RNA sequence: GUUCUUUGUAAAGUGCCUUCGAAGAGUCGAGUUGUUUGGGAAUGCAGCUCUAAGUGGGUGGUAAAUUCCAUCUAAAGCUAA
RNA sequence: GUUUGACCUCAAAUCAGGUAGGAGUACCCGCUGAACUUAAGCAUAUCAAUAAGCGGAGGAAAAGAAACCAACCGGGAUUGCCUUAGUAACGGCGAGUGAAGCGGCAAAAGCUCAAAUUUGAAAUCUGGUACCUUCGGUGCCCGAGUUGUAAUUUGGAGAGGG
């Protein structure tokens, strides 16, 4: 009941005509990245965070780099991680010991795979592996197990839940009553 | 170092002896042209932070702006049109007077590349502005990797562009959710988003 | 800490935890042993400016009310009137 | 009706899930054998959460075998129902 | 001077035994304005000469109470050429001394007791007492006459 | 790949302790006018007036006062896809 | 010494060497700025932060490594697409207008100054000139420069002493 259409919008149409196009420039792009890059992989290793936002903290996604704590700890430096091919964020903190394991793990595995040349000669053939992120995926960490005994108390989460609400609802008056005592 | 206490102490612009210098000044700057050469910054520390370096090829102008509001150069005061538009000496002129200084100053000298500039002064009639330049034709600051920069061709009146300071804060480039109408571009994303993308498989 | 539940004062599920470092853009703004004898110095050189010099003589007649009062109107804003009156009762307590 | 400044559809996120369906979360292959074994020392947890539902309901029955469900919000009948089979509920944020 | 100072450095120490022991201990003027602030604060100077005539008088107005309050000879020099004449540029605005010989020792510490006497126990008050309230002849006449 | 030069005992990275840790002013910000925005007790900009601070400052989409918390570090700058 | 010079500021040269203009302007960065129309007639409004007009660049431009988003178990430069959404919100609450965070994706890249005493050595740089192996190098001579050119340091840190 609503279409915006009082503007001259006839002359701001675009028409993706060129989207197969596209398409075949970009995996063009794709390959000439990869002969100019030729042992290295076109993508850097990235790290598992958990993402903000609660109706998407459930899952477990690939961030931009890793911290310099992490990077310390598994034990070589920022500088030539970002050389070796690592991502590296100076603004993401780490207040998660599982999360920041995870990448120390992540960044142990990607130094036993990799084979690093020499700066003055040999170069041995290597074969190029492109994906980075196929070869160290993300993995959703496992919760608790299928089956388990049940366990009850009798409090009644939903009470609980309640009791919750009506504490966080009536905090300020309280104090301010003891207050007044 | 001297630069603090200089600083420090030009932040102070109410006191006996800052006042004193502004009212010689002034009067220096408007027995003066409008546009001349300075031989060397009245604010060293300020046009060092901005980017002065006492070396050849860095230029300083002094320039003189009339202040007040924008009026609309329509014969008699007469628009026209609708009777909504406003009374016509109440118009404000989005772009800022150092920005008008600045691009005057690179239309008297436009083989010089303008870098920055700096508030030194102003009375009731006059603002009074102090332009940093430079010139990429000389060796010195093609070679010195820390300039080569302004030589390159898409830094051709960086200020009648709007990429100096004045002319980002003029456009509104920042980041947040209060420069959402302007932070790639004001006509940018509205050309953006009043567009009708339609793809081959009609979604 | 955390509860492990949607709702109530600290909701959320709970991890372990981490102190990860200090960040260095955080202490910023902090005086210096530099800055503070700068600033000192030139106090000293440049003195007082014409609303601090009402300021000293209305907190001495009128009290601290009418000075922060009118220290909100030359200034912007409260919280700025309360440090300036402060500060030129300090100025006033130290030459008196 | 009132405003909401800035509003955002995620503190809002808050999917239904009611009590009869509860077992398509349980894959088909472990379905049938944790229905027969009725086994009270050991019920299959269910996640809600990660299955993308926030809240449980009580529409219908289920049968009177015992299951953990791990939920964030309930109703007060869903809990009864469940508590009616001999299954818990643990709460999670 | 530096260029003979260097070869005979590197005939000495590339080919001989020693370090440093080629070329002495120097003593020399300081004469940066920033080099000058940093040495006062750490109190290694002697004496400063701080040129009458700069065209940021900003530059300098601050140096005289800094130089009090860190307890140091100051003098207010007329020339900033002269300076540059004594330390090999145009101009220098400053000029700072800070060891001397000790041949020289005592001629700078009398030079600093006449310093203080002439300069500062004589202008110690000049904290106060403006300036500047001079008029033109006419004016001067007109008011003379007025008065009279 | 094949020689030319080993530049250098010259620069760079790393562990622990100790003292420090400078960080952009007619600028931020506030009042008013005009304009603009979805921005609503006022989103951004500009003009006039006022004009700061350093355990400080900005933001936290309802205007203020009080107590906390969270997150960044402006008023200078470069950069491919 | 009523002399002889140094500096500062301002000028002049068909002085040595270079540099700007104008065109094109599909796209790009700003400035300035209408009405027809639609709303009942119409001042708000809409057409529109459009057209015309002005200045300025490139092969892309602009933006860009947070004075960000958030309120999460926290994410992590910018740009563009799908979606968020014809939604929150604005409006003679009428005609109508109207975003953003999150999520998936394409592409992926990080950095630099000022503010710090080299002070046991302005260690820096343009030009002129003679050679050379000439998108430049070495030597030499005028000069710039201490009202601060180099190295070192940029908040993620970092420096000094040990």
């Amino acid at each position: 009941l609503k279409n915006h259409f009082r503007k001259h919008w006839q002359e701001r149409v675009k028409v993706h005509f060129d989207q197969a196009g596209k398409k075949v420039s970009r995996r063009n792009a794709r390959a000439t990245r990869a002969a100019k890059i030729a042992p290295r992989p076109l993508d850097l290793l990235r790290p598992v965070v958990r993402a903000p936002t609660v109706k998407y903290n459930r899952k477990v996604r690939a961030g931009r780099g890793f911290t310099l704590a992490e990077v310390k700890a598994a034990g070589l430096t920022a500088a030539y991680a970002r050389t070796i091919g690592i991502a590296v964020d100076h603004r993401r903190q780490n207040r998660n010991q599982e999360i920041f394991d995870a990448n120390v793990q992540r960044l142990k595995e990607y130094q036993s795979k990799i084979i690093v040349f020499p700066r003055n000669g040999k170069a041995p053939e290597a074969e190029q592996v492109l994906s980075a992120a196929a070869t160290f995926p993300i993995a959703q960490p496992a919760t608790d197990v299928e089956a388990r005994a049940v366990q009850d108390n009798g409090e009644s989460a939903f009470r609980t839940l309640r009791l919750a609400r009506s504490e966080k609802k009536f905090r300020g008056i309280r104090e301010k009553r003891a207050r007044e005592k | 170092g001297a630069y603090k206490y200089l600083e420090e102490l030009q932040r102070k612009k109410q006191s006996d002896v800052l006042r004193f210098l502004q009212r010689v000044r002034v009067w220096e700057y408007r027995q003066k042209n409008v546009i001349h050469r300075a031989a060397r910054p009245t604010r060293p520390d300020k046009a060092r932070r901005l980017g002065y370096k006492a070396k050849q090829g860095f230029v300083i102008y002094r320039v003189r702006v009339r202040r007040g509001n924008r009026k609309r150069p329509v014969p008699k005061g007469a628009t026209y049109g609708k009777p909504t538009n406003q009374g016509v000496n109440e118009l404000k002129y989005q772009r800022s007077l150092r920005a008008t200084a600045e691009e005057r100053v690179g239309r008297r000298a436009a083989n010089l590349r303008v870098l920055n500039s700096y508030w030194v002064n102003q009375d009731s009639t006059y603002k009074y502005f102090e332009v940093i330049l430079v010139d990429p034709q000389h060796k010195a600051i093609r070679r010195d990797a820390r300039y080569n920069w302004i030589c390159d061709p898409v830094h051709k009146h960086r200020e009648a562009r709007g990429l100096t300071a004045t002319g980002k804060k003029s456009r509104g480039i920042n980041k947040g959710h209060k420069f959402n109408n302007t932070k790639a571009g004001r006509r940018k994303t509205w050309k953006r988003q009043n567009t009708l993308s339609l793809w081959r498989y009609r979604k | 800490v955390k509860t492990g539940i949607a709702i109530g004062l600290n909701k959320g599920k709970k991890v372990t935890s981490m102190t990860p470092a200090p960040k260095i853009s955080y202490k910023k703004g902090a005086a210096s042993n530099r800055t503070k004898f700068v600033r000192s110095l030139v106090r000293e050189i440049a003195g007082l400016s014409p609303y601090e010099r009402r300021l000293i003589d209305l907190i001495r007649n009128s009290g601290e009310k009418r000075a922060r009062k009118v220290a909100k109107k030359r200034l912007g804003s409260f919280t700025r009137a309360k440090a300036k009156v402060e500060e030129m009762n300090n100025i006033i307590a130290a030459s008196r | 009706g009132m405003r909401y400044f800035h509003k955002q559809q995620a503190h809002f996120w808050k999917p239904v899930l009611n009590l009869d369906k509860l077992w398509t979360l349980i894959p088909e292959d472990k379905r049938d054998q944790y229905l027969k074994s009725a086994s009270k020392e050991t019920a299959p947890v269910i996640d809600t959460l990660a299955a993308g539902y926030g809240k449980i309901l009580g529409k219908g029955r289920i049968p009177n075998v015992p299951v953990i469900v791990k939920a964030r919000f309930v109703s007060k009948l869903a809990e009864e129902k469940i508590r009616a089979a001999g299954g818990v509920v643990e709460l999670i944020a | 001077e530096k260029k003979e100072r260097l070869t005979k450095e590197a005939a000495a120490v590339a080919e001989g035994k020693s370090k440093q022991d080629a070329s002495p201990k120097p003593y020399a003027v300081k004469y940066g304005l920033n080099h000058v602030v940093a040495l006062i604060e750490n109190k290694k100077a002697k004496l400063v000469l701080i040129a009458n005539d700069v065209d940021p008088i900003e530059l300098v107005v601050f140096l005289p109470a800094l130089c009090k309050k860190m307890g140091v000879p100051y003098a207010i020099v007329k020339g900033k050429a002269r300076l540059g004449t004594l330390v090999n540029q145009k101009t220098s605005a400053v000029a700072a001394l800070t060891e001397v010989r000790a041949e020289d020792e005592a001629a700078l510490a009398k030079l600093v007791s006449t310093i203080d006497a002439n300069f500062a126990d004589k202008y110690d008050e000049v904290k106060k007492h403006w300036g500047g309230g001079i008029l033109g002849n006419k004016a001067q006449a007109k008011m003379d006459k007025r008065a009279k």
